């Protein structure tokens, strides 16, 4: 039993012992959610979640003080392991079964299934072993202090002049400088990421539509729903009511209903910090031509030169990491969900369980004079103290804690 | 006025407001620091026969302290109209309960000028005093029990709440059975006598006339005609004007008076101003519906599901919208605009 | 490739991500949220978007405005997807 | 080249905190402050792929101001100099501003005051926004006999010589009878703010041309804003699906002599063909930002003392000559003025 | 070397080397002639009250002083410095004084370069000369390096009976002492090493002093009820250790209206004396400034009270001050409002001295606050940490003394008008203490306002003028006791 | 507690407010001179007869400073003068501290002053006193406090600085 | 041999414990000037310590345990700056707790034991 965490330099230890205590099936099943598949007698060990081995106060000093993280090696220490990659990978959709937050809880494990090719577990050469990750970059546990249309000077124009007038105040052609004043016409060098919209949903209930939109508004992909889809702010500024109907992480509160969560149940996710350089979700990317001139709104903006974009955030009840299907050819191979993406990611393992990871921090060397914006538990008085267990002994996770609070230059 | 009542200053405020008119400054119990919960009775003491009892209370959440000014400023105007036709015959006619801060503690814990948009909202021990009653859906709150147990010894019928943060009137039933945050409207059985008394109390102020507030916070709350229910505006788990009208049969109703819950004192005689009509209005709107007499005898109506009880000496005040009722006494009557229609029993 | 994009999970185990289910009750407005599972496995988070290509929405809905959707015809890269001086 | 730079006190030494809001448009708000530092700009070609560069600073006189008035020498003044080898300033280089030297080496050019730029919220600042003191820096100290020096060597980056983002057509041969200039402009959205995407990604442009979508540079003596079209230099790159992302070959816009040389890439978690929108060569390490600062040199204190920072200084002004050396009749003096008459691109 | 060279560049950054951090800060400075380069003998008699009678002596000489936390820290670097670490120490420092340059003014007003004139730099490093640093004075260097601050005018006081001098009374004249000479050209600059000093505290309990003990299991002593210590009665345990020693202070209240109306701001303050002179025990030993859900009240002179930006010197306003709490030590430290425990005759003891057994926090140190004082040369001393705050340093850093020399245009007193600018560089280095807490929770962080601002906090406003909004504290992180 | 970390907290809801704590309940020194990182609370040496542990508190509520531990996060002189004067509860020697009146039991050694006009005198020079006896606990943490004078425990000793699946939890 | 004796001080201070300050510059530490508007309201003033207002100004230490002989112009005569007259009180705390009402009582320390920042001098050889 170790669960402990060291830090050292820019290195991270964080180990976590946990407590851990089935039918082959065929089994199959709207045409949307149709599925076939085997359920294996195998349980699998789980430990994509970051509250798994991070506790609150270690990812505190975590996101406090570190511009970005990412794993570089796990022991794990009890059954096989697919070194090589055979069983399809159900590690990284976000299921449950992974390791408790809280190291005093006793867990099971969970069942081993997957979905099409029949895979017999029993044809595998069936305890400790270490993992190594491959280089992946640093997860951005960072905000940008300044948005992706304000990084002119604010005091000197431009020597590039922008079409400003198009008729006489008849019609004729007007040219100026951009200038402090006139910012929004400034020529620019990049763009703000990519934008497949989302419908916007009020958490103030009142606001919203007469209907049940939930599936049908959907943003979903030829049909399944783009959940969270591609990483964009969940709402512009002074917003927060507002947030995109499936284009946000969404986290269970102790005790909340599997289904038919009321919202004071669930924790949202705010993606706001990435607002500087990815359009807000349920917002339209921009407006191009169409022909008296014709605009058109376009909603969907794949990849342009020039382009650049945060990823989702990762959180400490979020997901670490995800496969990378071995496909010939991806665009910026990183989940959705947010994490790291990994071609070889570690082994799914088909009592007591440790397992370490080792996390290279980025320390921040920021000149930024006035002080940052850390997250911080509140003063006041509460009835139980947040991450820390109540009156029955159960541990709860308040709020869904962000990774991105430190700023940065863009 | 521009001046706010402190410790010992709220106490000498309704001495020189009995003094100014006839009223009985007593307490109802004590806060946690022991500070009295001060009680100004305009007509302790017994009760005269044929008195609807009124009770207001104000300040709730101590950072809530229009309600602690406002109160005060009635009770002494009050006293000096009686001193001095409409104030006399309300104060003939019915017997006024004042209760300028239900949480003394607080009201000093709040600061000055923090408008609410760590605050002094909760008592002495963190608990919420409006979180803090029996729901259909202590020893920690000693003011609320105290507030309990004064309720429990008299036959208040109508009584209203003064809040901060909002300027609405809300209507019982704050909370909800699905006990969902806004959108579900819980309506009570005398839901129509709790529209007419808000709907009565927000046309005076000049504020609540429209129920778009103008304030931070929702810029787009417009109410309807001022008015809201408290479950279609927020669910309040435990609220206390949904415990006066079930576990009492008193008509209490919550009145947030500005979006700004500790203005600075200069807008105090403002906010007077804006109240003092309306206040007054409330208190002689509990004239309506029937009275009589018949000794704990249960009083009914037809086609309503809410039963009152009569007082010790057998009187009994069913406040009513105008119309035709039906009258049931366990142990058509016409209600018009004005005084209690008088049925004997 | 022997599985889906849209079905790499696994079909015994619920997730732990929240979905808006609902929108309206069973009718005034409210909130639902579900957990992704076995049967409702077209509402489950995913990691990765195919290389109409989808629906996408078309306005701001409002208690006013029912939310119209647009048929994407012509996707360009997004990330996540999997199937001169510059080239893709 | 070498030019002769001439750099005055901004902000009377101070930094100013600078914002506009609506109460002028949402999309034209911002806030930052205004520093009392100028800054080094040689990003314009006219001041392939650059391998590395050389930058001095040298035979500078830092003179007093008296007022008749009156210039005289300081010696014991200093300049402060400093490069943000780290790049923890925000890079304002790279937004095609002027004060770059000037295309001539006989004109004497004026030194650009460096403000930033940070989050805002309307006029107002938000939590995250950052304020950078420049004197938290280590910067060199010159006097008239101090030279300042510094190497940098650029990143590798691809030489020098498709999706579509589609433009509004207007024809130089004056196109429609309104004011379509903005309203019909190709823009995008970020933050519930528009933004004008000029010149957006590169397209091919003859009297065509996209509204918003190519370079445009002045003509000598050409006016601020209003310019006609006489007055400017037009840069010329020679189910309807109207924008198309990533699916394909294309090329970059062309890079010309009076344009930018290079960019920074905006430290982000991804970025697509991070080629400069307006041209040049996309550094993820650009050549830091040189910032000067005239020292200031207060006037006489008072005789007792006083706890209130010193507001009076004598006024000073410091010239000397810039030397950048990179390792990689039209143009000509009228009236003795130095003119570009056509932009020249590479291709 | 020479007139056209600079003397030194402008260092001024902060370097973290795991437990280590280096601040280096440079400043730009403008010292004036003081007294017309005459020592005056200053004083104040009854004939004001025996309180503020003082005898003493101004010195020409101008002091370099850089005692104060936002001199070498920025905010954000205080940040770095009290989010992560349980305590910090100075090293030792390097004082640097270069491109000087002394600046003859003519009335006809025309300000020339004097290439020929001096200027005298000296530091008392046998501390011979009496010690005003420590005392949070004015002329700091400035918390904004963009600032130039004018050198703050060196005097220092004597023994008196009344306005009138003793025979003990001592006069120092700074020439006597080996002071070096600086031209333009010339550079002074020294390294000064800190004593062995305790860490400071960057760090409130997790526990109070009375809850050291096991909620589960009954104590085996019993207490005059006879009973055993248990869960319930926890008050009446046996415990190991008394709160820190007491002071009382008279308590007011931040909301004016619970206040007396009365002037009692002196009459009721906590009050020393000494040699029949009363002064005010300000801020006094340090107590806990109030208890739990009493933040409005706060001891009469029992804290530090910061300036906000552009206040009043004096009859300053609630809103342009800004009010220390030192709530973080009411785990050990007694409430400085209220008394410090009940003995029997039953009486209230409200002063208490120190008794065996007792614990105690030091005052909290602040980003505005003073770094260190000097502990004075006596006999005897308690805990001689410094009662504002900070380090008790027996050789403290040497203070900096420095003057323009006289140029003269019986003794001679017609000099050309002078004053010398330049640049100082102070860089300290401090030593951190790593926390090692297996805390679950998170704690409280020090954090910036996320919602919108007309101006962002310790940033310059429209006109240029950097504020500091709130005294940033110190103990933000927990320990357990 | 059945493998669980229960919060236990005790108002003034009968207990006064001298005897209101906030802690968790873990599921986890008795007679010269005489977790190894005292990352936990030192409950040892209050003198007891299951590990549990109390913190900051307002009441039963805890402010934003109090600790969670979880403890499976985890791998002088030779024994051989100042008064405060003694004399049930309301007549006994207490100590202030925090709006709490804690009873001074023991108190240094000289109602509740022993183990089973100037009337309080502090420190003063050329003093001297002798510790309390010793029967009893072995020894006490002095706190981690900037000062401290005569870290001697009160109580006797030895004063040391370093003495199908379900995703529910199974229960 | 003689252990490691403190070295007593054979010396008198030259400078008295509340008179350590510079008497030429403010103390950038604000004080509580007054409490009454100067009919009279209450408020809340604050001033900084300067040469005038010298009393109130903020100090790092206190006089020793309550010892001087006498004060001026009444032996330990030596140790006036530091020690506190031994036929006098050590100095003034707060008695009650004000209130509206209650004006603030006062309280006269005749006994002063060991406070941190407490400095003192030993009584002389002969």
């Amino acid at each position: 039993w170790h669960c402990d965490s060291t830090w050292l330099g820019d290195r991270v230890i964080t180990t976590s012992t946990r407590t851990w205590a089935y039918n082959y099936k065929q089994i199959s099943n709207t045409n949307d959610n149709t599925y076939f598949g085997y359920s294996t007698p195998w349980g699998y060990f789980d430990f994509n979640r970051f509250h798994c081995h991070f506790s609150p106060r270690d990812w505190q000093r975590l996101i406090n003080n570190n511009w970005g993280f990412r794993p570089k090696r796990l022991s794990f220490k009890l059954v096989f392991t697919d070194s090589e990659y055979q069983l399809p990978y159900v590690l990284g959709s976000a299921h449950q079964g992974c390791l408790p937050p809280f190291p005093a809880d006793v867990f099971m494990i969970p069942q081993y299934g997957y979905l099409t090719s029949f895979y017999c577990l029993e044809y595998f050469p069936s305890f400790q072993f270490t993992y190594t990750f491959e280089d992946v970059p640093f997860h951005s546990s960072y905000a940008h202090s300044q948005s992706l249309d304000r990084l002119m000077n604010p005091l000197i124009d431009q020597y590039l002049y922008y079409l400003s007038r198009t008729q006489t105040t008849t019609q004729t052609l007007g040219f100026s400088q951009g200038g402090p004043n006139t910012m929004a016409n400034q020529a620019k060098n990049w763009l703000p990421g990519p934008c497949y919209r989302q419908q916007r949903v009020s958490t103030t209930t009142g606001q919203n539509n007469n209907s049940n939109f939930a599936w049908t508004a959907g943003t979903k992909y030829h049909n399944s729903l783009a959940n969270p889809g591609i990483a964009m702010a969940t709402h512009k500024d002074d917003e927060e009511r507002f947030f995109p109907s499936n284009g946000i992480l969404i986290f269970g509160k102790q005790n909340a209903a599997r289904d038919n969560a009321d919202y004071s149940d669930v924790m949202l996710t705010s993606e706001e910090e990435i607002k500087t350089t990815n359009p807000v979700a349920t917002e339209e990317y921009g407006i191009v031509a169409d022909n008296a001139p014709q605009i058109g709104t376009v909603n969907s903006q794949g990849a342009l030169p020039g382009m650049v974009w945060q990823n989702r955030d990762v959180y400490l009840q979020g997901p670490i990491w995800a496969k990378i299907p071995h496909t010939d050819g991806n665009f910026h191979p990183s989940p959705l969900m947010g994490g790291f993406g990994l071609k070889h990611p570690p082994p799914q393992i088909l009592g007591q369980v440790s397992v370490e990871i080792e996390w290279e921090l980025q320390k921040e060397n920021s000149k930024r004079w006035n002080p940052e914006i850390q997250y911080t538990s509140n003063y006041y008085k509460s009835t139980s103290v947040d991450f820390a267990v109540n009156t029955e002994g159960v541990y709860s996770e308040p709020r869904p804690i962000g990774t991105r609070y430190l700023t940065r230059n863009l | 006025f521009d001046r706010y009542y402190h410790e010992e200053e709220l106490e000498s405020a309704l001495r020189e407001a009995a003094a100014a008119g006839l009223a009985r400054l007593f307490s109802i119990g004590r806060s946690v620091e022991g500070r009295p919960l001060w009680v100004l009775r305009l007509t302790a003491g017994p009760l005269l026969p044929g008195r609807p009892q009124v009770k207001l209370v104000g300040n709730m959440h101590g950072d809530e302290t229009v309600s602690r000014q406002v109160l005060i400023y009635l009770a002494r105007e009050l006293a000096a109209g009686y001193r001095r036709p409409r104030l006399v015959r309300l104060l003939n006619t019915t017997d006024v309960y004042l209760l300028p801060s239900l949480n003394p503690d607080g009201f000093e814990r709040a600061r000055e000028g923090d408008c609410g948009f760590a605050s002094g909202r909760d008592n002495s021990r963190g608990r919420d005093l409006n979180r803090s009653f029996p729901d259909q859906f202590l020893d920690e709150v000693p003011e609320v029990r105290a507030l309990i147990e004064w309720i429990r010894r008299n036959k208040f019928v109508l009584s209203g709440n003064l809040h901060g943060g909002s300027v609405v009137a809300s209507y019982p039933f704050d909370d909800s059975p699905e006990h969902k945050a806004t959108g579900i409207y819980s309506k009570t059985s005398d839901d129509e006598v709790f529209k007419y008394l808000a709907k009565a109390y927000a046309s005076n102020h000049p504020i609540m006339k429209t129920g778009e507030p103008h304030c931070p916070g929702d810029e787009d709350e417009t109410f309807k005609d001022g008015i809201t229910n408290g479950a279609h505006w927020y669910d309040v788990e435990g609220g206390m004007q949904d415990y006066n009208y079930v576990w009492a049969n008193c008509f209490e109703i919550t009145l947030e008076l500005s979006c700004c819950k500790y203005p600075p004192a200069s807008q105090l005689r403002q906010e007077w101003e804006n109240n003092r009509e309306s206040l007054i209005t409330l208190i002689e709107k509990v004239h309506i519906g029937v009275k009589g007499f018949v000794e704990n005898a249960t009083i009914s109506v037809a086609g309503i599901n809410h039963n009152i009880t009569t007082g010790r000496f057998g009187d009994f005040y069913r406040l009513l919208v105008p119309g035709t009722y039906n009258l049931t006494v366990v142990l058509n009557v016409v209600v018009k605009e004005g005084p209690a229609t008088e049925v004997d029993f």
